[PDB]
């Protein structure tokens, strides 16, 4: 088995039809995970329960890059009177189903028709590849299509543009985006860098690709890297996919224009900033600020918006064995309860001290402004001079659901102050799929997670597969023979 | 069932250790 | 070998087998696209990254 | 244009270059000397 | 103050007593 | 035979070597001072 | 359509499962539980 | 405890009322152990590193060796001419006899020490103290790192076998 | 040829060989293991973690270490003409400088080194195996000081170069990670003792099989260098385990080949797992569990009382370990048994 | 097998070493413990005189705060203790 | 229940429905150091709460 | 010519005697419990 999979190292025949077929399996669980993320994904809502919140891992790609219509008649979106053609989370899916048994298909021809016309070089009577050939042009090939990406899609000239944002996840939309070239090109979240990168290196992709397709591999090249063996090619290229690899996992992980906040999640680093929360308050603050009431001026925030800064939305809570979509967690988010501010009898506003990363569980403390404690759940009842009640702790609700109310009673305020340790609290169904109460991380973090191992065991072996290539000689043994050195 | 899935596993490694202390293929000396 | 309509017009594409070239010849031509290289993605890991900061680049959500 | 840590940076590219060009020509000179 | 010369003393004693064996030369 | 001094295996031994002597060195100043 | 010669016969031990029957059933046994949650 | 977990228990415990983790014997255990793996990785890696040549891929390299032969599948001064090569000569062996032997000589050397870590404490002669060690001049305390090792360690020690014991000092 | 005028120098086998692996292997791997050196001694991680690391500060050999930077700063690497320092030795120093240094400087000597590894093996002419043994431990670094960091909050959080720095690196995990508990970790625990293990079986497992092929009481002087072939008799040691434990060896070529999969292996394994932290995305619950908990005061398994561990090595430590997130934590709130 | 070995394996007995070695240990030794005698390495890593930790009052930490400008604040922050 | 106080610990499989989870449990403080004989719980049962199984084996 | 051995004996109280000053500077140093 170990060497299994060495029977086609030379005959590109049933070589083929090797990567015609992993190639079909690829997308032949393209679309098929998809009507399956498709056949589960309860649309109804994106504001409490958007889809990067029940797991989906599949759909989100999609969108980002236009299909957000789909034959069931809604859209990622909210709209209801819209639908692109075939080209809805629906065809798509179907397409690549296609494909893959049509892929397939084609991958046979090539295992028994493996002996092949132009499969050998004329010269000799042995067959072979010219590498740095068959490079050139899928070089270039690579660089035109790329290129015209930016040149139509991304920018609409024909096509749908992309997924773009503004800053707070609030009004996303899939929309054209014109590039940018001056420096903020290069912004990890300015789109213009995106549409102006792929248009710059496919048209720098197409030159190198004419250049390599036509020039010739100059000798201490083509025989210190032994290329003319398939080998090193296996080698000079999973480097290259893992070195990618990290970096997507590593976009996924810190804010990044092609990874959407809407489509996968919150970046861990949007609790860390405390982000959503300056602005939430900025928001109170300016509406209060004109003509308007603290209870009137939480109702401007919105759900969406409220939603964002809870915890229990933030990928940096999950664990490995949390097996499913963030709603198994937590319960499927219903609606916001409305921001809650404590005092007590002085009517000082104290505030709750938040749990970060790490903490998997925290202790309920309460200091007002200036950072004193003014009042805390004690695990130790004998000694406790902040405990509730003895400073009796109130909480009152401006906006949400709860708005307007105040409560009194030490067990409920005690009982806000916990869920007040995630941020802002929501009412969550639970009972529909039977929720547990462990949120889980993200797919934003747990695609994060796979391009890991698999970036990781990637690397590793392109010394392993790259040793093969430089030490093909010694491997079957190193000669019987050397005298002292 | 999982206390079960648990014992079997088990009552396997006993299995295939048995097979290999007494159906070891012998090493032959050539 | 077997003959093949779309074959025929598939190799030479893949019959110049050993095509070498003169010593290393066209390699500093080469590592001089590197050097420019190189550079370029250490100039981004450091925008990135967060110590090159260039005027009107703020590396945010707050991009638009 | 002209930032403090365009600056640094570029500072720190001749850096790099000036232990390239100093390791890589006294490399040389003990190379053909034996 | 400091004895630290007695033990430095007693120290160099046994591993000089080979010196002078040594170099007295006796079957060591 | 003929042997030299100024040779790399000689290099190297005084890259770590003497700023080593130094640190020991500079080691004792350490364990003198208080307050 | 002649046969194929790179078709070399697929090698495989009588212990080289016992090597690896263990492995992957011990394997099981830690990996389980996890399973279960 | 004898079950994976209880291990854990068994040990946190431990590292909670007798600084083991800052022994120069717990050390000892890693100190080995953290070297046949590293070792272990050598003498099987080196060792590998050089077979003859019996067999080109046809099928594997490891049949380099019908059992019961005295010769040896592997060459041994092909073999040091690598590590000598590696780590500057006089540092790779030479001797094969003198190389196997050193194999028991890094692991059971410390694993016994650890051995006998344990099994001193068990008696209550444990790792270094040095909670605030290092002072100010007015007296400060100034932290050492070992000093945070403490509240990880107070704070396993408050906890381990809560309501088990109604005094307030520990003496097993 | 100018080329091979450099190489002809550089890789002639001089007492300890250089090689091209030399240009990068030897820099780095000097102001890394050096860097360490030099904090170690004189530079204070007050600034960042308000501790001392220097044996001037009159930390002790165990109790010093160039802490990370202060979690302000982020995964920025701290240039020294970094904005951070803005290029100043005496502050970069401060700034805690020397980590993203020393890191990454021995990132690059780890990497020039397995390169120094392949050089030589292919000189010399041996299969890469030595080189390829060493992906255990470029995991490992990379894994635990680079990914690590990345994923999680700061630099800050990262390991600390020192002993009890480590050594705290470690209840750090077993508190808020509950690390022991994952299936990863506990198979690097299943390469780091067999291999181990292997390394002595067979170590002494040679020791007393060899036979009398030299003369005196001693083994040394016995056959070699290469001679005569082999010492031990893999026949007459065979039978002897085939006995004892049950089941033996046959073959040296895998004997050596497991030796080098067992550790290098469970080795790597780990650093998986340990990906799965940067992400908090580790193994700290038993689902099944917590819920058979919550409703019954009656059912404890070591699960929950390790469990409870954690809590108590959190509530106690987090505080004047993670200063930054200034905790405020008083007398009561903190949990703790009773009398205790 | 081959090696271009120096000499070594007796140097240290070498009787010009001990000699002009007779004035290089001690005279490197000394060369650092005035690196610290001085005073000096402080001032060079910044590292704190056991009197210059927390101002002769105040007890918080110079716990740098921000990271773009954290130099200045180090140094408000030493300027401090007075 | 191995600590003195009698408060039951057991983790197992046929409780403990786990292999992480449960072990074999230690002898009880009650009888420390204290050779427990099988033979001498009067009820195989009291055998099984102080431990018991664990010394034996 | 200085008696190999003796170039081991002298030196072999170099580290035998630095680390006993390093051993003494940890019962009254700055890093004392005093
Ligand atoms: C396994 C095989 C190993 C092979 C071994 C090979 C050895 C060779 C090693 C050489 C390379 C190592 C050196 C690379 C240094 C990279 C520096 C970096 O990290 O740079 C870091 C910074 C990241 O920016 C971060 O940004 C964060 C938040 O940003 C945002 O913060 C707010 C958002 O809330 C605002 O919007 C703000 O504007 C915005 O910047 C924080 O500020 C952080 O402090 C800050 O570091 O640059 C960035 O953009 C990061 C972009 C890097 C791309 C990803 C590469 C790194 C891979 C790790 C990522 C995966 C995560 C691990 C999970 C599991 C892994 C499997
Ligand atoms: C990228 C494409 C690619 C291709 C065509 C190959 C091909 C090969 N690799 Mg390989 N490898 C790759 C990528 C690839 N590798 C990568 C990215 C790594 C990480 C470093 C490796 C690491 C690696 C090692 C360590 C070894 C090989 C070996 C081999 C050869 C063994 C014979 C055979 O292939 O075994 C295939 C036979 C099998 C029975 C495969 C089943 C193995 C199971 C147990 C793995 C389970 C995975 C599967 C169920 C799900 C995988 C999905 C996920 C991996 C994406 C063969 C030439 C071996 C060598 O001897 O060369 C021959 C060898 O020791 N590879
Ligand atoms: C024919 C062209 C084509 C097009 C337009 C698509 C389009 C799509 N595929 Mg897809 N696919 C294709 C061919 C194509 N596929 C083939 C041949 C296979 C193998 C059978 C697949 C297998 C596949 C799977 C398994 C899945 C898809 C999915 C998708 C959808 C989302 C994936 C995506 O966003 O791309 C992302 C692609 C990129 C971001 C490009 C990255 C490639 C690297 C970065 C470029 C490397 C270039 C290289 C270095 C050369 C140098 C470049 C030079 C210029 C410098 C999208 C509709 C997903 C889906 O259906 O969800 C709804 C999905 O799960 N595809
Ligand atoms: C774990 C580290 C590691 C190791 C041991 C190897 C080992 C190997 N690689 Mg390799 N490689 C690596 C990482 C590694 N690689 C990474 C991260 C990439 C990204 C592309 C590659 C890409 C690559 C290619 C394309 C090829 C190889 C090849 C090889 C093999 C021979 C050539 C080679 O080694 O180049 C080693 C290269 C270097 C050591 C790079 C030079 C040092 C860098 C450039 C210094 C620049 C850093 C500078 C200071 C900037 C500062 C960074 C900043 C963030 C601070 C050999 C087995 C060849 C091969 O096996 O083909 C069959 C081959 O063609 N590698
Ligand atoms: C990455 C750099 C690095 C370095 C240099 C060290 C070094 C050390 N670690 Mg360590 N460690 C690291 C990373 C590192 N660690 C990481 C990432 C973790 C994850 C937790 C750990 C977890 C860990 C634990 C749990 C322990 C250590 C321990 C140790 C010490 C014992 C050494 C040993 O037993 O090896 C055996 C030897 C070899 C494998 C071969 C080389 C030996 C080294 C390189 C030389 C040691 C000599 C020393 C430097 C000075 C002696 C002078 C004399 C030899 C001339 C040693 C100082 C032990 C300790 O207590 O400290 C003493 C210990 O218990 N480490
Ligand atoms: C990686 C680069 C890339 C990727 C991944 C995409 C992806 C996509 N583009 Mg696109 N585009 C690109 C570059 C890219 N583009 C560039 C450079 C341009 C400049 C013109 C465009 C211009 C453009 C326009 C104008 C449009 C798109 C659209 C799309 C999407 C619809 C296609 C669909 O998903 O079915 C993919 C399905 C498959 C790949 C199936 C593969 C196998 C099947 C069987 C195909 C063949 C079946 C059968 C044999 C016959 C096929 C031919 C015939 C039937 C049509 C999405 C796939 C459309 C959008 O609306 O999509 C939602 C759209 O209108 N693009
Ligand atoms: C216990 C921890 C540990 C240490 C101390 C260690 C040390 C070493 N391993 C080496 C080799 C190997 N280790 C291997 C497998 C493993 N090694 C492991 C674990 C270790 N290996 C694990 C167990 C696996 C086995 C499962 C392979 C087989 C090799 C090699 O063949 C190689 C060897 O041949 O050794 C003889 C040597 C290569 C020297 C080098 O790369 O220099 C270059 C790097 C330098 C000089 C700069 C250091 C780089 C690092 C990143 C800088 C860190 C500096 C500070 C952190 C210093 C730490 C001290 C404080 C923290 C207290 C070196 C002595
Ligand atoms: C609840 C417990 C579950 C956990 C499992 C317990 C831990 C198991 C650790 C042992 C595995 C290492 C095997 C070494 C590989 C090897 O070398 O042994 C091979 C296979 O033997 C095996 O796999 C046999 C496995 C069963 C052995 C268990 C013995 C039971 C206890 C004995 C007590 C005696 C009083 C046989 O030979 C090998 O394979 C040969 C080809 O058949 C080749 O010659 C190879 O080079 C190699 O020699
Ligand atoms: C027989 C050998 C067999 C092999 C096993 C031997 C293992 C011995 C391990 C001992 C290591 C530490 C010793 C503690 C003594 C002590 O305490 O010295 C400390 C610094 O130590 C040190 O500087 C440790 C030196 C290790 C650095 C070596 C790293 C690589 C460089 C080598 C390159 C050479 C070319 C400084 O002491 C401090 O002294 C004062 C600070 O000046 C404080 O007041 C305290 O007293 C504090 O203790
Ligand atoms: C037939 C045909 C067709 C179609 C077909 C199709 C469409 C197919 C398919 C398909 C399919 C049916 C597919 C698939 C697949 C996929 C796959 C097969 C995948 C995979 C899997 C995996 C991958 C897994 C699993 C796992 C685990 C276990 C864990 C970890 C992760 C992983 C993933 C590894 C038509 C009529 C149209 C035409 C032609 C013919
Ligand atoms: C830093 C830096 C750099 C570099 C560096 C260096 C150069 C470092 C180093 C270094 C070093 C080089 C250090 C050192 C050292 C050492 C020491 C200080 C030591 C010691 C010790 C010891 C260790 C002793 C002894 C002993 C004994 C005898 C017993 C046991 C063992 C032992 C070994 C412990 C540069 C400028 C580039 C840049 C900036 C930064
Ligand atoms: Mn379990 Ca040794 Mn901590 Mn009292 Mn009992």
């Amino acid at each position: 088995w170990y060497r299994v999979h060495t029977v086609l190292i030379n005959d590109p025949g049933r070589l083929i039809a090797a990567h015609l077929m992993h190639t079909a399996l690829v997308a032949g669980w393209a679309g098929s995970m998809a009507l399956y993320e498709l056949a589960t994904f309860d649309p109804s809502d994106p504001v409490l329960n958007p889809m990067w919140r029940q797991g989906m891992f599949v759909l989100p790609f999609m969108a980002r890059l236009g299909v957000t219509g789909s034959w069931s008649g809604w859209s990622i979106t909210g709209e209801t009177g819209i639908d692109p053609g075939f080209w809805s989370f629906e065809g798509v899916a179907l397409a690549h189903i296609v494909l893959s048994g049509l892929l397939f298909l084609a991958a046979c021809w090539h295992w028994v028709y493996w002996d092949l016309e132009l499969f050998r070089d004329p010269r000799t009577g042995e067959p072979a590849l010219d590498l740095p050939k068959m490079f050139g042009i899928h070089l270039f090939l690579a660089g035109l299509l790329c290129f015209g990406f930016g040149a139509f899609h991304l920018t609409g000239l024909f096509g749908p543009g992309m997924w773009v944002s503004d800053p707070y996840g609030l009004t996303g939309s899939v929309q054209p985006v014109a590039p940018e070239w001056g420096p903020d090109g290069f912004n990890p979240y300015n789109p213009g860098g995106v549409v102006a990168h792929h248009i710059a290196a496919g048209i720098v992709g197409i030159i190198a690709g004419l250049f390599h397709i036509l020039v010739r591999p100059p000798q201490r090249l083509y025989k210190a890297l032994r290329m003319g063996n398939i080998e090193t090619v296996l080698s000079s290229s999973i480097a290259a996919v893992f070195f990618a690899a990290f970096v997507v996992a590593g976009t996924m992980w810190y804010g990044s224009a092609t990874t959407p906040i809407e489509l996968f999640g919150p970046t861990r680093y949007q609790w860390d900033s405390s982000y959503f929360q300056q602005e939430i308050n900025r928001r109170v603050q300016a509406s209060l600020a004109s003509g308007a009431t603290l209870e009137e001026a939480w109702s401007a925030i919105p759900e969406k918006l409220a939603f964002y800064d809870y915890i229990g939305n933030n990928p940096a809570k999950g664990g490995l064995f949390r097996t499913g979509p963030m709603n198994k967690g937590d319960g499927i988010a219903q609606a916001w309860k409305g921001h809650a501010v404590f005092r007590n009898k002085e009517g000082e506003e104290l505030f709750v001290r938040r749990m970060p990363a790490f903490f998997e569980s925290f202790p309920v403390i309460l200091t007002d402004k200036n950072g004193v404690v003014k009042a805390d759940i004690p695990f130790r009842r004998a000694e406790s001079k902040y405990s509730f009640e003895q400073q009796g702790v109130t909480v009152s609700f401006y906006g949400g659901e709860l708005n307007g109310q105040t409560f009194t009673d030490p067990p409920t305020v005690k009982s806000y102050a916990r869920k007040a340790i995630f941020g802002e609290i929501f009412e969550f169904d639970t009972e529909t799929l039977n929720s547990d109460g462990i949120f889980r991380t993200s797919p934003r973090g747990w695609f994060t997670f796979a391009h890991a191992v698999f970036a990781l065991l990637f690397f590793f072996g392109h010394i392993w597969h790259g040793a093969r290539t430089l030490f093909r000689d010694v491997f079957s043994g190193i000669d019987p023979e050397l005298s002292p050195e | 069932m999982e206390t079960i899935t648990y014992v079997f596993i088990f009552a396997c490694i006993i299995a295939l250790f048995f097979f290999a202390i007494f159906f070891r293929e012998p090493p032959r000396i050539t | 070998a077997r003959r093949t309509w779309l074959g025929d017009i598939l190799r030479p594409l893949n019959s110049e087998y050993g095509k070498v070239a003169p010593g290393w010849g066209t390699t500093p031509l080469m590592a001089v696209f590197m050097g420019l290289f190189l550079v370029f993605l250490l100039i981004i890991l450091e925008i990135y990254n967060s110590t090159l900061i260039l005027d009107g680049v703020n590396v945010s959500w707050k991009a638009l | 244009t002209i930032t403090p840590s365009l600056k640094g940076f570029f500072i720190g590219l001749l850096s790099g270059a000036v232990v390239l060009g100093l390791t890589f020509a006294v490399l040389i000179a003990i190379s053909q000397i034996d | 103050i400091a004895q630290l010369t007695m033990i430095a003393m007693i120290g160099i004693a046994g591993p000089m007593i080979i010196f002078l064996l040594a170099v007295r030369r006796g079957n060591l | 035979v003929s042997y030299p001094i100024f040779t790399v295996r000689w290099v190297a031994v005084h890259t770590l070597a003497v700023p080593t002597i130094f640190f020991l060195g500079a080691i004792a100043a350490m364990q003198f001072i208080q307050r | 359509m002649e046969p194929n010669p790179n078709r070399q016969p697929v090698e495989l031990n009588r212990t080289s499962l016992y090597l690896g029957l263990l492995l992957i059933l011990v394997l099981a046994l830690l990996f389980s539980s996890y399973f279960f949650n | 405890p004898l079950g994976i977990s209880g291990t854990f228990n068994f040990m946190i415990v431990f590292q909670a009322e007798h600084n083991i983790l800052m022994h120069p014997f717990h050390q000892l255990g890693v100190a080995g152990v953290f070297g046949g793996a590293l070792f272990c990785a050598m003498h099987g890696s080196l060792v590998t590193s050089s077979l003859i040549r019996e067999t080109t891929e046809t099928e594997s390299a490891n049949y380099g060796y019908k059992f019961g032969q005295e010769e040896e599948t592997y060459n041994i001064v092909a073999a040091h001419g690598y590590f000598g090569r590696l780590i500057f000569q006089y540092a790779s062996f030479n001797n094969s006899r003198s190389l196997h032997f050193f194999l028991a000589a890094w692991r059971v050397v410390g694993v016994w020490f650890a051995a006998l870590g344990i099994s001193t404490m068990a008696f209550n002669l444990n790792g270094f103290n040095f909670n605030h060690s290092v002072i100010d001049a007015k007296g400060n305390v100034i932290n050492t790192w070992a000093d945070i090792i403490n509240r990880a360690n107070l704070g396993m020690e408050v906890m381990h076998e809560r309501n088990a014991h109604n005094f307030p000092l520990d003496l097993a | 040829g100018w080329f091979d005028i450099l190489d002809d120098w550089l890789k002639r086998d001089r007492f300890v060989f250089v090689g091209w692996s030399g240009i990068l292997l030897f820099p780095c791997a000097y102001l890394a293991l050096g860097g360490w050196l030099t904090g170690t001694t004189f530079v204070t991680s007050w600034y960042t973690h308000g501790l001392a690391s220097s044996y001037l500060e009159g930390c002790n050999f165990l109790t010093v270490a160039v802490s990370t930077p202060a979690n302000s700063m982020g995964h920025s690497l701290l240039l020294l003409w970094g904005p951070e320092a803005q290029g100043d030795f005496t502050r970069w120093c401060q700034l805690g400088g020397l980590w993203t240094f020393i890191a990454l400087h021995g990132a690059f000597g780890l990497i020039g080194f397995m390169l120094r590894q392949f050089e030589i093996a292919r000189l010399v002419g041996v299969r890469p195996y030595n080189a390829i043994a060493f992906s255990a431990p470029i995991a490992v670094f990379v894994s635990v000081f680079l990914i690590y960091p990345l994923g999680q909050s700061s630099w800050f959080f990262a390991p600390s170069f020192g002993v009890a720095a480590i050594f705290r690196f470690l209840l750090f995990f077993q508190g808020f990670h509950n690390w022991t508990l994952n299936p990863f970790h506990m198979m690097g625990v299943a390469g780091v003792l067999g291999g181990a293990l292997l390394c002595a079986i067979h170590g002494a497992t040679v020791e007393n099989t060899l036979f009398q092929d030299g003369e005196g009481a001693s083994t040394f002087r016995a056959f070699n260098p290469t001679q005569a072939e082999e010492t031990y008799s893999m026949v007459t040691a065979n039978r002897f385990w085939s006995q004892i434990f049950g089941i033996a060896f046959s073959n040296k070529r895998w004997l050596h080949f497991f030796m080098l999969f067992v550790p290098v292996t469970g080795l790597w394994m780990s650093a998986i797992g340990v990906v799965g932290l940067a992400l908090n995305l580790r193994s700290y619950d038993f689902i099944s569990q917590e819920i058979r908990a919550a409703e019954d005061p009656e059912f404890e398994t070591f699960y929950t009382k390790n469990l409870l561990l954690n809590e108590g090595i959190r509530a106690w430590m987090a505080p004047q370990d993670q200063p930054h997130e200034n905790f405020v934590f008083p007398e009561e709130v903190l949990p703790r048994g009773n009398a205790l | 097998g081959t090696t271009g070995e120096r000499p070594f394996s007796d140097i240290i007995t070498s009787v010009r070493y001990w000699v002009i070695h007779s004035i290089t240990i001690p005279a490197l030794f000394i060369a650092g413990w005035l690196f610290v005698s001085t005073g000096l390495a402080y001032d060079v890593f910044g590292t704190p005189r056991p009197d210059s930790y927390y101002a002769q009052e105040q007890r918080s930490i110079p716990l740098v705060t921000d990271r773009f400008e954290a130099k200045q604040q180090v140094e408000t922050f030493l300027e401090q203790l007075k | 229940d191995i600590d003195g106080i009698r408060e039951p610990v057991s983790g197992s499989l046929l409780y403990g429905n786990n292999i992480i989870t449960g072990a074999v449990v230690p002898s009880s403080n009650a009888i420390g150091l204290h050779f427990y004989p099988i033979w001498e719980a009067a009820s195989l049962d009291e055998w099984l709460y102080n431990g018991g199984p664990y010394q034996l084996i | 010519r200085i008696p190999l051995w003796i170039v081991a004996t002298v030196a072999g109280m170099g580290v035998i005697v630095i680390v006993g000053l390093f051993f003494y500077g940890a019962y009254a140093g700055l890093g004392s419990s005093l």
